């Protein structure tokens, strides 16, 4: 397919028209097939045009000297698809050579809020466009959750490492821009129990072959089942496990019931029956005596006693004929017996110190999450997994803020400029930002539209950092109560001496308790240097935040002089650590589908804000405030592709507002 | 339709999950009603046991040793009148008869049976094994 191939890597579906395509060629949709089919290849070729070579811009004029004929001929419908192509993001974003350079006709003020991201692709989106475009940032440096750490030779991402597949990323078409040096991961993950000495394969493999059987069932318990709400409150992913687990450690009991009372029946089938044995035995003894006597009477005799003798001898083989069965039907019963007694159902469902392991590899969904399974919601926590890209997971070995900055090449970024209100109306928009250095140094920015890539942490905040003019409608902050932001943080460990295992890459620790499992749950290599990572997850993260430097780089130590001997481990040369939930311009990490929330809040999340009428009777006016960032795109959240594919997206949307003919 | 090795009925499920508590009364008592029977398999474990200790001998001192009588159709007075009074004590039982005799095949006491029926009024030689 290859052309097709193309439209597989810019997320669309080579043989279908989208729903959204639709939208702005409606007359090709409602018509004739041949018309579709061509649409669909011009599409799909002008993509790989682009993808084929994507550090330079693609004109129309280039696209149309690549196509031939029949495709050559319709040159203004050509344009149509390059323009859709152009303005959606699918071509010629991220970091080009542009062959037309900026008209210096700019064309509407936009503010964006934040320098992360979402913000910095839209802003160079919107330049591109042509428009007056104005980051807004908080901090003293661009990329916000793509923070990466720098001393000397070392360094290091803390948030934002990994680059969950290239398969449709559109990071993928970023890194080629960048030239980020990426690097696979090894599989291999060594657990490491309180004491220092490793769990073995056998048990390893059990419990993983176990929690893996555990989720399934989790999702079984769900969408079949049908436990979605114990009693008027969402269900918890967490819940559903100690439910299904609970079950299981249930069964595993009956197993054993039934069998004990298999013995039973069994034991008291052979008690009737060693009764029956002993009173033959009694009417055996006995009934002998008596042909022992009428045997004695020694003849001649007469006829009635040679009976008795006869008669008594026959009823004597009789019973036992009768007792030898019963001894073939004993023994018939006391192998029953070897059987049952034998091999027996199960003892247990799980060790404590497999329900411990087991801990750790919910400690790692946790992690992913970033949150406590106590939260995720159980219909839909999973609903991102349909859109998981195809490749490797691949980690960015030079630091991933080159990404950021790279972006924010050429753009005006004010930083340390703290919104503070954002004011909103019919006839425009006034933001109001203060200096970070200086809260008193007050400043006033006025355009047509605000970009609010603000992380949803933020727009949690209670009593609000930001103050909406007019306040948000109730549908979108109901939203934002119900979505779930979530934490997790990290410590960086750099060294002088490759201590741990340079083949390995990654491996776990097992925490003493459930309560536990967060607390530095697995240790990570993937740098040049000599640097391991420590990660924290689960109800344990937000808990360590409170722990000082010192006090966390101690049990750090502490569980690699275990893992590796007090010989072995250095103290070391430079250390750093996560505490997002802390950082105000974050509040947490990242979004999650806390449990109440679905992907519809996502949504919510995304959809613009339009002002009431300035003079009442005026004609219904345009949308002014806007919304981009991970929180808002419900088919890749809490990810940089996310971000960046949000970011996109409201940029385009502004465009056809403000400027709508291309 | 759940994964192998693996139990949920909306019976079992909303049982674990009534009462905030009754997850741990369901799993936490069944092994009470496992204790109790482990205890009765303990029960008849001796009571049996018990049994077997009683058994000790065998019925090997009381096994009178059957030898094989050579069959015959010599139907002797002697015999004749076994017959007659194995037929009270017994009755239809061709075989015990035989077994008693130590001469006939079930064959030859069936043939006394009718035969000789006439003769020893075999009617009233059965209407007192209807009654003792
Ligand atoms: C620890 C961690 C690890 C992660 N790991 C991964 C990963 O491995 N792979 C992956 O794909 N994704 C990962 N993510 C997610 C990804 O980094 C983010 O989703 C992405 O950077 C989001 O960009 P954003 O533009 O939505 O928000 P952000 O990048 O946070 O940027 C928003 C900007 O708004 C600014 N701001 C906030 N408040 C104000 C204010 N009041 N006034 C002015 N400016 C303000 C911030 O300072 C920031 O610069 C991770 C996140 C975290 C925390
Ligand atoms: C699985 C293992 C060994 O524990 C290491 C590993 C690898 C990839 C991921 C991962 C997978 C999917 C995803 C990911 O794509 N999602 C789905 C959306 C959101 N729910 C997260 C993210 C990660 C990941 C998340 C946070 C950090 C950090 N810091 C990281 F480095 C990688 C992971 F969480 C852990």
């Amino acid at each position: 397919s290859g052309v097709e191939g193309a439209a597989f890597q810019s997320r669309l579906p080579h043989d279908r028209m989208t729903s959204q395509e639709a939208a702005c060629f409606p007359d090709i949709i409602s018509g004739p097939q041949q018309t579709q089919k061509v649409f669909l290849f011009i599409r799909n070729r002008t993509l790989q045009l682009w993808l084929d070579n994507p550090k330079i811009q693609l004109t129309f004029e280039a696209t149309l000297q690549q196509l031939e004929a029949p495709y050559n001929s319709d040159t203004v419908l050509v344009h149509r698809v390059h323009s859709y192509l152009e303005r959606h993001g699918l071509i010629n974003f991220g970091i080009y050579k542009r062959i037309k350079p900026l008209p210096t006709k700019k064309t509407g003020k936009v503010i964006i809020i934040g320098s992360g991201v979402s913000g910095l692709a839209a802003a160079r989106q919107l330049q591109s466009f042509g428009m007056d475009v104005t980051l807004l940032e908080a901090r003293d440096r661009v990329g916000g959750r793509v923070a990466t750490f720098r001393k000397g030779n070392y360094v290091a991402d803390l948030g934002a490492m990994v680059v969950t597949g290239l398969g449709g990323n559109p990071m993928a078409v970023v890194s080629k821009q960048v030239n980020m040096e990426l690097a696979k991961i090894k599989q291999k993950c060594p657990l490491y129990e309180a004491n220092g000495q490793a769990v073995p394969k056998e048990k390893d493999e059990m419990v993983e072959q176990e929690f893996n059987r555990l989720l399934e069932a989790t999702s079984y318990l769900s969408h079949q089942l049908d436990f979605n709400v114990l009693n008027n409150k969402p269900v918890s992913l967490g819940q559903a496990l100690e439910v299904v687990i609970q079950l299981q450690e249930k069964h595993v009991k009956d197993e054993q019931i039934e069998h004990w009372k298999k013995i039973v029946k069994t034991q008291e089938e052979l008690k009737e029956l060693l009764n029956k044995m002993v009173n033959l035995k009694e009417k055996i003894k006995e009934l002998h005596q008596q042909y022992k006597e009428a045997s004695e009477v020694k003849p001649p005799r007469d006829i009635t006693a040679e009976f008795l003798v006869k008669s008594k001898h026959r009823d004597l083989t009789a019973l036992c004929k009768e007792y030898d069965e019963l001894a073939e039907t004993q023994g018939k019963l006391e192998e029953k017996l070897q059987e049952l007694e034998a091999n027996p159902p199960s003892d247990v469902y799980l060790s404590s110190r497999d329900r411990q392991i087991l801990d750790w590899h919910f400690a790692n969904l946790e992690f992913a999450n970033a949150t406590p399974l106590s939260t995720l919601s159980l219909k839909h926590w999973d609903q991102d997994d349909d859109f998981e890209f195809t490749g490797s997971h691949l980690t960015v070995r030079n630091g991933y803020s080159c990404v950021p900055v790279a972006l924010a090449e050429g753009l005006d970024i004010k930083l340390n400029t703290a919104v503070r209100q954002v004011r909103y109306t019919a006839s425009g928009c006034e933001v109001i930002a203060v200096n970070t250095r200086s809260t008193s140094q007050t400043f006033i920015y006025k355009c047509d539209a605000v970009l609010c890539t603000l992380p949803l942490g933020v727009l949690k905040q209670q009593p609000p950092a930001v103050q909406f003019v007019p306040p948000l409608p109730e549908w979108k902050t109901s939203a934002v109560q119900r979505m779930g932001f979530g934490n997790l943080n990290k410590v960086v460990l750099c060294f002088d001496r490759v201590f741990w295992d340079p083949s390995v890459n990654l491996f776990g620790h097992v925490g003493s308790t459930t309560a536990s499992r967060g607390e530095l749950f697995l240790f990570w290599n993937l740098y040049k240097a000599p640097i391991l990572l420590a990660l924290v997850a689960g109800e344990a993260a937000g808990i360590m935040e409170n722990i000082s430097d010192d006090v966390i780089v101690g049990r750090c130590l502490a569980i690699l002089k275990g893992i590796f001997g007090s010989s072995a481990v250095p103290q070391p040369k430079e250390t750093v650590v996560s505490r997002w939930r802390a950082d105000p311009w974050a509040r947490g990490s990242y979004s999650y589908v806390a449990a109440g929330s679905s992907g519809n809040d996502y949504d919510l999340m995304a959809q613009p804000i339009t002002p009431g009428p300035s003079i009442p009777g005026a004609p219904q006016p345009i949308p002014r405030l806007f919304f981009a960032g991970e929180h808002t795109i419900r088919n890749y959240p809490a990810t940089v592709h996310g971000a960046l594919l949000s970011g996109l997206r409201e940029a385009g949307r502004i465009a056809d507002q403000f400027l709508g003919a291309m | 339709k759940p994964p192998k090795g693996m139990f949920l009925s909306q019976e079992d499920v909303e049982a674990v999950s009534a009462n905030a508590t009754a997850a741990t009364t369901v799993l936490r008592q069944l092994d009470m009603e496992l204790v109790s029977v482990k205890r009765q398999i303990q029960n008849i474990k001796q009571t049996n046991s018990a049994l077997k200790e009683k058994l000790d001998g065998g019925i090997e001192p009381y096994r009178l040793p059957e030898v094989i009588q050579k069959c015959n159709a010599r139907w002797t007075t002697e015999e004749q009148l076994l017959a007659v009074q194995a037929i009270r004590k017994y009755g239809r039982d061709f075989q015990a008869i035989s077994d008693v005799i130590g001469n006939k095949s079930v064959v030859q006491v069936k043939n006394f049976f009718v035969n000789y029926r006439r003769r020893f009024n075999i009617d009233e030689v059965l209407q007192e094994w209807e009654a003792e």
